């Protein structure tokens, strides 16, 4: 349906695609440009944006055009034949990426079908009119002029290369875009820069590469200005109230008015801040836009300006456009729900948030989150870097794994930073010595004018008032099923008489000054910020603890952090031991931050107290103690300023009266619905005005806290640099010292505290809100109900002689007695801390981690569908894993950990002494006689370290091997061993087993290169199940290894005795939890299988004991109605089966009694038969939440019947019989394991002998 | 013995006897409570110093024996080496070996394990003190038996249950659930601690289900005359309503809450919060602050009411502790886990039922017959034809004796004239209508645990969805590439 | 300890709590009671001085805030992460029972220092008596050797 053309800057014009333009802002002053059709109605002029801009302009200067972006100028750039093809080429594959996915397409279409309507205000009604300059657009022919139809122009970029735009035409001060007509749109955009965002509001753990600043998607913003002009094309870019910003204090930031439009374009938490009242506003001033739009379509008859057009033609046209209702006779009217689809698809359908998420492309968080300087793309037409599918993140490089492809420290490889020689930032000045502040690090606090306040309007009550409610809502999924990719653009040809007026509005721009200086004395985030930063040329600084010494000196940098901290930072020791002096401090900084204290005396879970020090925000909070100050006077002292809340009272309700009798019923409930809907109103401008005003406050102190970090972790490696350098020569070759493995300690330390930081912020935020701003528009709400109770009683009375009023009274007092509660997500919107993650794709082993690290199998090593590999004693069973360079744990601090599901066979009866003595390892990373091993001697499974130095520590958990029945001896259990600066502790099965110290480790160095094979003295029939290895570059906490190892546990199949799936036609051996060291045998003469006491081992070894599991009947499982799949042979949970067993040569069914007195009922076991008086299907079911090998055999008397019997148990003579006793018992909240319901089948297995 | 002295200073004072007696059914209540938090101070100290008795042991005994038995290792090596080297019956090779196999290295000696010393100092006392906790004021478990029906409290408090034999037990959501047909029917649960009172938490949990159609009926109901709570119908939702012996009110209108259709009611009172919170599903509806809320004591008996209105209750629960956003959406996501298929109503899905067709993208358009070119397919109705009737489904089995729908369920899909059954046709992808039975397609049915009244049909390992938009039209094909979303191959079947 | 604990109690009806061990213990009137509810005291200082409670509103509040705040205090508990895991350590565990209670908090001291710290009396080991006897020198072959 859309097709991208291929062009070149130098092809002749052939006046059909590459075509010669006068833009509609030229004015008809000559000055033609060189146009390319890259699609139908839209062009592009590879040529600087140059109407209402001075020449002088585009050069940097001490003005500046906005003041809230960082400007880059760059006037040579776009001056060659050659810059302007390139241009072209890479707007060429901007628009192939975009038309890649259907929402891309839906919008294109949407673009391209949205021709602008024929007739502005200046129009008669009745007739068209193209000689616009809105509308068509002159083209030279000679080398005789012509008129063209467009909807697009695509410019350069203007004076500054990063700021995009885009620009309708007005005539008289009357947009034709914002009437509902529509028209042309001019678009300035350069895609080489790009603006680079952060995300502190977003979690991600102690991660390394995060919140590191990342660069936006030229395509995500060629989209953005894309649906800014499809939202002018249909002619819906109306002007309602804008957010005004309150700059009347010097913290504020002064910024022009934002329009509700664009927050409507963002998308997400953004349109929330347009109050409700608004939203009204704009959607009735649509619709009345359309409605005229649809009486001009109705009253037209012919065509004056040109003859040729059709207008029938022209009026389907239209008609699909707008999406009118064509009736019979042949009039067109508007269907509400059409054009309610139509308008939330248009505005809160393509957003920039929905088409992020769609694309799989990163983005700002919010229309009013912080924006670092832009960068430049070193090269957009590169298949290596960029490309058209995948766009940055690449998927093949490894790249597309939380957008690793955007992030600034990782594509480093991509972008080129700009130099601060060009860059203009509209900087505040604030002199006592002056400081000097960007405008975009101030507090973003709205104006109480940028909110209406149509509450507090009467409102007219009728028989027919429709309670009209607008979402800020449109499901994604309804748009992409919407696009069509099949039928073609029935477009008319764009040629048409030549444009004869020229009437057009060209804006003028004027800079104005880039510093602006004010005066004040209060040392607030600003200063204490600047406080904590020092001079590139000072090379020897010291710690202070006092702000104001910090302040006036430069060799001193102030510091929120203990005394201790400062101490020990201060302190100058000696060069043998610099690295365990460089070890302490960075642990003792890490320590410092994620100082967090719960909290529980507020409906803020945790609470920092390092914040009133670091930025003394609001109420002088660096004084006293910051967390009694806040226990003591809530979550307001952290505001910088408390804000006025506009709450409207809201007006009666003016009810009209009709007689009726009929219609006097319908008038109450619509004004009870209207009720409603102005609590809804109020919540949502109360709402609004806490995203304004006191959320911005919030995100600038987040802003300010991740500054500060970052500040002391900039201060801490300057010291440590400085005293690793002022060392001699000798000396320092001595000491072994990796600044990179510092560094990322401190960013990941960094990244935990503004985790912490963000958590406590959002609660204190919302705390604020529910608590400072909802009672008080809940009592006003009150009053406005006892307001309109007593108004419909007295018009109740008023009107009592028509309509059992006494009914409606009540009804009245019930509805109004009740309150509508406040919904906050209304108006909003696996740990991911792994390096490797072995995983099982197509009978292969792969790395889903997406660090991209080399899995090599060799066909010695046996796989499964169930992600189980068996390492075998064969020299061709090893698997090598070869990770990335850059992705690996830390050489210095340590702090990683590992976990898997291992299974190891039983121990040979014979070879004892061999099993015990032998050690060898399983899983290797040594590259230099250093790294980490995991082994297995005899009984234990040991993980070591052995550092550069040849120092070993070693942790290791041994299972008993005297129990009767082990949980561990032969079945998959799970192992975690996690690493960090002090402790190697290793779980088993969640619970902690073992733990050793390590804190005279020195240094460990990473091989690279992970070997799974069986390596050292073992015997011919040695193998070794693993499944699930993953390691991950962090300390895992007892809490999160519990927690995944319950998900790793849950499976839709059941688990045998050995932890495997439970296969149907298989031979098993009956299991009772409860009762250990008994089993089930067929008695010779009565029909009732009898409990038999278990075998033991006394054979020649004392030092090893348990009991024979192989003893007993040999149970099978069978099918009931053979209703599911045949390739699926597994057992799942609540399945309906027959448990039969194997006597002598054939097979026999248990079944039960109909009726029976006792509880506890004797089974009948008989072969294979057919009977009226007794019961075969057997349920097997799973009862125990938390993970477990013990199932449950309940009786049903059918599959479709409501009766149930009773569960399958051993009860003491012990005697296997059904109980109805266990069914209460088995639904305790603490469900007991050791019942006797508890079974388990155990196969023959390789790994058990005898 | 602080707050008795104001008691009885204050018993001095122009209150009337009721007051009075009001202030000492308080004051009771209320040093229970301060009870039951020494209880809570008393087993977190005991834990914070058994877990600082083990790491005593782990960090200042453990090092001491691995240092003694290193240097009585040393010893124990030397005379083991002593004594292979004395003995001359054997090679140099082999006593090498021998001698390199009988070494005692330092993991010989290491013993230390966390596991088995908490294991260690854990008595039968605790155990049965672990056995006996339940945080559970009531915990209702209904058991049909044989032409027998149980309902009593398996919380282990024994609250007097009395109920009429009027009331029957159905198959709900997961496992038996009262139904109320006849009207006026009562049940009533006796507890002391249900006589709530000024300072102790609790939360009320249950499934519900009405059949109805809309004046305001009681539902639940703890009213002392005027003090209490209680939970009732109004218009279209429900109605939470607490009031104080104080005349303060807080009355929450808990809104789409429509007839034939499941839901589970959370409601949480937290007085260490000062918090109300109330959860419908998985989703939190209602966060209010009650502060001005006082001294709530009310009667001792918990009544049920139908009030002419057939009513489902499930899994009626009351816990004597408030609970938490995520225990509340894991209870309501586990609770389904029950490899049961169901229908938009909530109920099981059941073979050979007319059933309405939606897709998840569009919750209310019905799949509706297209014919073309001679073939007959199902698609979305358009947005000019709305009142066209929808079509009507059946699910057939292999084995005509099931029921019920469960996971991995093969089967056939049957249209309701000329007997219609599902087929795929291998030229457009897409899906078609036959006339032959042996001609159709055993397609397998499944469910998201996330998405529990929403279904999907697998046909060898590939989902059956919703094809872009076509000329106003969107045909169900089996989809194999990624431009389809991924919550478009998610059914749903409304019982018809 | 036991000092502490004994001051913790009182015999008289009209007593009023205090901080201040030393002023508890040297209290003639013998009013003062040693606690360490800083919640609670607060609490009670701050209605100090106020009008006296003669509604049941008023009486309804000051005792579920008494409540709430005894409830705050006797719970308190911080996470550290120690050897063995993570340890709820009792805040309030250095006012009652004067243990570590120089300076600072009880959990920076517990802490900085050990558990070790928490007794009074450490270092109470003792090596038993070890007695491992050597192998007793007759000629065997390879097995019998090795099986001995």
């Amino acid at each position: 349906p859309v097709t991208i053309n291929n062009f070149n800057y130098n092809d002749p014009i052939d006046n059909n695609n590459i075509i010669m333009m006068e833009p509609p802002f030229a004015r008809g002053t000559g000055r033609y440009y060189k146009a390319f059709k890259i699609t139908d109605r839209i062009w592009i002029i590879p040529e600087r944006y140059t109407f209402g801009y001075k020449p002088e302009d585009f050069n940097k200067s001490s003005g500046i055009f906005n003041r809230d972006v960082c400007e880059y100028y760059d006037p040579d750039y776009l001056n060659t034949n050659d810059k302007k093809n390139i241009f072209l080429q890479t707007m060429i594959k901007l628009f192939n990426r975009i038309k890649s996915k259907p929402l891309g397409e839906k919008l294109l279409e949407m673009i391209i079908n949205g021709i602008p309507y024929l007739g502005d205000r200046r129009v008669p009604l009745e007739e068209f009119n193209t000689n616009i300059a809105s509308v068509t657009v002159n083209k030279l022919i000679s080398n005789r002029k012509k008129g063209i139809f467009a909807n697009l122009i695509i410019f350069g970029p203007g004076p500054v290369l990063n700021e995009n735009e885009t620009i309708d035409i007005g005539i008289q001060n009357h947009f034709a875009s914002r009437e509902g007509f529509g028209g042309i749109m001019q678009m300035k955009f350069c895609p080489e820069y790009v603006s680079v965002f952060n995300n502190v509001q977003e979690n991600k753990g102690a991660s390394i590469f995060n919140r590191r600043g990342y660069f936006s998607d030229p395509a995500l913003i060629l989209m953005h200005q894309l649906i800014y002009v499809l939202h002018g094309l249909y002619g819906i870019k109306v002007d309602d109230l804008p957010i005004v910003p309150n700059e009347k204090k010097f913290f504020m930031q002064s910024t022009d008015a934002i329009q509700a439009e664009e927050l409507y374009t963002f998308g997400g938490q953004d349109p929330s801040i347009i109050t409700p009242s608004t939203d009204k506003s704009i959607y009735d001033k649509v619709l009345q836009n359309f409605r005229g739009i649809v009486d001009r379509l109705n009253k037209v008859l012919v065509c004056i300006s040109d003859p040729n057009i059709n207008i029938n033609i022209y009026k389907n046209k239209f008609k699909d456009k707008y999406k009118f209702v064509e009736d019979s006779e042949g009039k067109y009217s508007i269907d509400v729900e059409s054009f309610d689809k139509l308008y939330k698809s248009l505005m809160f359908g393509f957003t920039e948030t929905n088409i992020a998420e769609n694309y799989k492309i990163k983005t700002r968080a919010s229309y009013f989150s912080d924006s670092l300087p832009p960068v430049k793309i070193k090269n957009l037409l590169d298949n290596e870097i960029y490309t058209i599918e995948e766009g940055f993140n690449i998927s093949d490089k490894d790249m597309e794994k939380e957008y690793r492809g955007q992030n600034k420290a990782i594509n480093k490889q991509a972008y080129e930073e700009i130099s601060k020689e060009h860059l203009a930032v509209y900087k505040i000045q604030m002199c006592k010595i002056c400081i000097d502040v960007d405008n975009e690090d101030l507090f973003f606090i709205a104006d109480k004018n940028s909110f209406s306040d149509d509450l507090s309007k009467n409102e007219r009550i009728e028989y027919n008032t429709q309670s009209n409610y607008i979402e800020n809502d449109f499901p994604i999924n309804e748009l992409i099923l919407d696009t069509d990719l099949i039928s073609k653009i029935e477009l008319p040809s764009e040629n048409t008489e030549s444009l004869t007026d020229f009437n057009v509005d060209v804006p003028v721009y004027e800079k104005q000054p880039a510093i602006k200086k004010i005066f004040t004395d209060e040392n607030t985030i600003f200063q204490y910020l600047y406080s904590q930063t020092f001079p590139l040329d000072i090379r020897d600084i010291s710690l202070t603890s006092s702000f104001d010494d910090a302040l006036l000196f430069s060799n001193k940098v102030y510091s929120f952090f203990s005394m201790d901290y400062i101490k020990t930072a201060n302190k100058v020791v000696e060069a043998g031991l610099f690295a365990g002096w460089v070890k302490q401090i960075v642990n003792d900084f890490v320590i410092e931050a994620n100082k967090s204290n719960t909290m529980d005396k507020i409906a803020i879970s945790l609470i920092v107290p390092y914040i009133g020090l670091a930025l003394n925000v609001g109420n002088e909070t660096a004084k006293g103690n910051f967390e009694n100050a806040f226990e003591i006077a809530g979550a307001s002292i952290l505001l910088e300023f408390i804000p006025e809340l506009l709450i409207p009272v809201v007006g009666a309700f003016l009810l009209e009266s009709y007689d009726n009798k009929n219609k006097i019923i319908k008038t109450i409930d619509n004004a009870l619905t209207k009720r409603n809907e102005k609590w809804s109103d109020m919540y949502g401008l109360i709402v609004a005005q806490w995203l304004s005003t006191v959320n911005t406050q919030f995100y600038t102190i987040k802003e300010g806290m991740y500054k500060a970090l970052n500040y002391q972790a900039q201060a801490l490696e300057e010291i440590i640099k400085y005293r690793y350098n002022i060392y001699s020569e000798k000396e320092k070759s001595n000491i072994n010292i990796d600044f990179n493995d510092i560094n990322s300690k401190l960013n990941e330390g960094i990244n935990q505290a503004i985790d912490n930081i963000n958590n406590f912020i959002n609660g204190c935020s919302v705390s604020y809100l529910m608590k400072k701003m909802i009672p008080l528009a809940v009592e006003k709400l009150l009053d406005f109900d006892n307001t309109l109770k007593k108004n419909l009683l007295n018009y109740i009375d008023e009107n009592k002689l028509y309509l059992s009023a006494e009914y409606e009274k009540s009804k009245v007092n019930k509805y109004l007695k009740t309150i509508m509660p406040f919904d906050l997500s209304i108006y909003t919107n696996i740990l991911n801390n792994i390096i490797l993650n072995l995983r099982y794709k197509d009978n292969n082993l792969i790395d889903l981690s997406g660090y991209g690290a080399k899995v090599e199998v060799y066909d010695g090593v046996e796989l499964n569908d169930k992600n189980q590999f068996k390492l075998t004693s064969s020299a061709n069973s090893k698997i090598r894993v070869t990770q990335n360079q850059n992705i690996i744990f830390n050489s210095v601090f340590l702090d990683f950990s590992v976990s898997f599901w291992i299974r190891i066979p039983k121990y040979k009866n014979d070879g004892i002494q061999n099993y015990i003595h032998n050690e060898y390892t399983i899983i290797n990373c040594m590259k230099n006689n250093s790294g980490w091993k995991i082994s297995i001697r005899g009984n234990r499974i040991i993980w070591t370290l052995i550092d550069i130095n040849g120092k070993t520590k070693s942790v290791f958990f041994e299972y008993n091997i005297r129990e009767d029945i082990s949980e561990y001896i032969n079945r998959w259990f799970f192992v975690t061993i996690t690493n960090n600066l002090n402790n190697a502790k290793i779980y088993i099965n969640g619970k902690l087993e073992s733990n050793t110290d390590i804190k005279d480790i020195r240094e460990v160095i990473a091989n690279g290169e992970i070997i799974f094979k069986l390596d050292g003295d073992i015997d011919r029939t040695q193998f070794i199940w693993m499944k699930y290895f993953s390691i991950f570059n962090t300390e895992l906490s007892q809490s999160n290894i519990e927690e995944r190892y319950k998900i790793q546990s849950y499976s839709e199949y059941l688990k045998d005795f050995w932890g495997n799936p439970l296969m149907y036609n298989k031979e098993y051996y009956m299991f009772n939890a409860g009762n250990k060291n008994s089993y089930i045998k067929l008695k010779k003469d009565s029909p009732v299988g009898e409990i038999l006491t278990r075998s033991k081992y006394n054979q020649n070894s004392k030092y090893i004991n348990y009991r024979d599991l192989y003893i007993g009947e040999k149970f099978i499982i069978r099918r009931k109605s053979n209703s599911q799949s045949i390739n699926d042979d597994i057992v799942r949970k609540e399945d309906y089966i027959y448990l039969d067993f194997f006597n002598l040569n054939q097979e026999w069914r248990v079944y039960t009694y109909k009726y029976f007195k006792k509880e506890e009922e004797k089974l009948f076991l008989a072969p294979i038969s057919d009977s009226d008086e007794f019961y075969n299907t057997i349920q097997i079911k799973e009862y125990d939440e938390q993970p477990t090998y013990s199932c449950q055999l309940l009786f049903k008397k059918d599959e479709e019947s409501t009766d149930e019997i009773g569960l399958i148990g051993i009860h003491r003579k012990d005697y296997f019989c059904i109980s109805k006793w266990y069914l209460k018992e088995v639904k305790r909240k603490p469900y007991n394991l050791k019942l006797g319901c508890n079974w388990q089948f155990i196969p023959k297995d390789e790994g058990w002998t005898e | 013995q602080i707050i008795q002295n104001k008691l009885q200073d204050l018993f001095k004072a122009d209150i009337s006897m009721d007051k009075l007696n009001l202030m000492n059914l308080a004051t009771e209540k209320t040093f229970i409570d301060l009870s039951n938090e020494s209880q809570i101070a008393i087993n977190n100290i005991n834990d914070f110093l058994n877990k600082s008795a083990i790491c005593v042991f782990d960090t200042n005994i453990y090092p001491k024996f691995i240092s003694f038995m290193e240097q009585c290792i040393n010893s124990v090596n030397s005379n083991v080496t002593a004594f292979i080297q004395k003995c001359t019956n054997i090679t140099e090779d082999e006593k090498l070996q021998l001698i390199k196999l009988n070494t005692f290295m330092n993991i010989d000696f290491e013993f230390f394990d966390i596991q088995s010393i908490k294991d260690l100092i854990t008595s039968e006392t605790d155990l049965i003190k672990e056995e006996k906790e339940s945080d559970y004021n009531l915990f209702l478990f209904t058991l049909q038996e044989d032409n027998n029906k149980v309902i009593e409290d398996i919380s282990g408090k024994n609250t007097l249950v009395k109920y009429s034999d009027s009331i029957s037990l159905v198959y709900g959501v997961n496992g038996d659930a009262l139904y109320l047909k006849e009207p006026d029917e009562s049940v009533s649960f006796s507890n002391k601690a249900f006589e709530n009172g000024l300072t102790n938490s609790f939360s009320i949990c249950f499934w519900l289900r009405n059949l109805g159609e809309i004046i305001t009926s009681k539902l639940i109901e703890n009213k002392a005359d005027n003090c209490g709570w209680e939970i009732y119908f109004e218009n279209n939702g429900l109605v939470f309503s607490i009031v104080d012996c104080n005349g303060n009110e807080e009355n929450i209108y808990l809104s789409d809450v429509i007839s034939k259709n499941w839901y589970y009611i959370s409601i949480s009172i937290d007085r260490l919060r000062n918090q109300l919170l109330i959860f419908i599903n998985d989703k939190l509806i209602a966060n209010q602050s009650i502060e001005q809320i006082l001294n709530i004591y009310s009667s001792n008996t918990i009544s049920l009411v139908n009030e002419n209105n057939p009513i489902y209750i499930e899994g009626l629960s009351i816990l004597n502790r408030s609970i938490t956003s995520e225990e509340v959406v894991n209870n309501y996501f586990s609770y389904l886990n029950n490899s049961y298929i169901r229908d938009i109503s909530g109920e099981r899905l059941e073979y050979n039922k007319t059933y309405e067709l939606y897709n998840y993208v569009f919750p209310e358009n019905s799949l509706y017959e297209v014919t073309e070119n001679n073939n007959i397919y199902l698609s979305i109705k358009d947005t000019n034809n709305l009142n066209i009737q929808g079509a009507k489904f059946k699910l057939i089995n292999i084995d005509a004796n099931k029921q019920y729908v469960q996971k991995w369920d093969e089967g056939v899909v049957c249209l309701l004239d000329e007997e219609k059954y599902v087929d795929i046709s291998s030229e457009n992808n897409r899906i078609q209508l036959v006339n032959s039975k042996d001609t159709a397609k055993r397609i397998i049915f499944n469910n998201d645990i996330f998405m529990p009244n929403c279904l999907t049909f697998a046909y060898n390992n590939k989902y059956l969805s919703l094809s872009l938009r076509d000329r106003n039209y969107n045909w169900m094909i089996c989809n194999n590439n990624d431009n389809i979303p991924k919550a478009a191959h998610l059914w749903a079947l409304k019982g018809i | 300890p036991i000092n502490y604990l004994q001051a913790q109690n009182t015999n008289n009806e009209k007593f009023s709590l205090s901080s201040d061990f030393v002023e508890v213990v040297s209290s003639k009137d013998k009013s003062l009671v040693y606690s360490f509810l800083s919640n609670v005291m607060f609490y009670l200082d701050s209605i100090k001085d106020n009008s006296p409670i003669d509604t049941d509103k008023k009486y309804y509040l000051w005792l579920r805030e008494i409540f709430r705040n005894y409830s705050f205090d006797i719970t308190a508990t911080q996470e550290i992460n120690t050897d063995c895991g993570i340890n709820k350590v009792v805040t309030w565990f250095g006012k009652a029972l004067n243990i570590l209670n120089t300076s600072d908090s009880f959990v920076e001291e517990f802490q900085n220092l050990g558990p070790i710290s928490l007794i009074n009396k450490k270092e109470n080991l003792s090596m038993p008596i070890i007695e491992i006897y050597g192998i007793p020198m007759l000629g065997l072959p390879l097995n019998d050797l090795n099986e001995k």
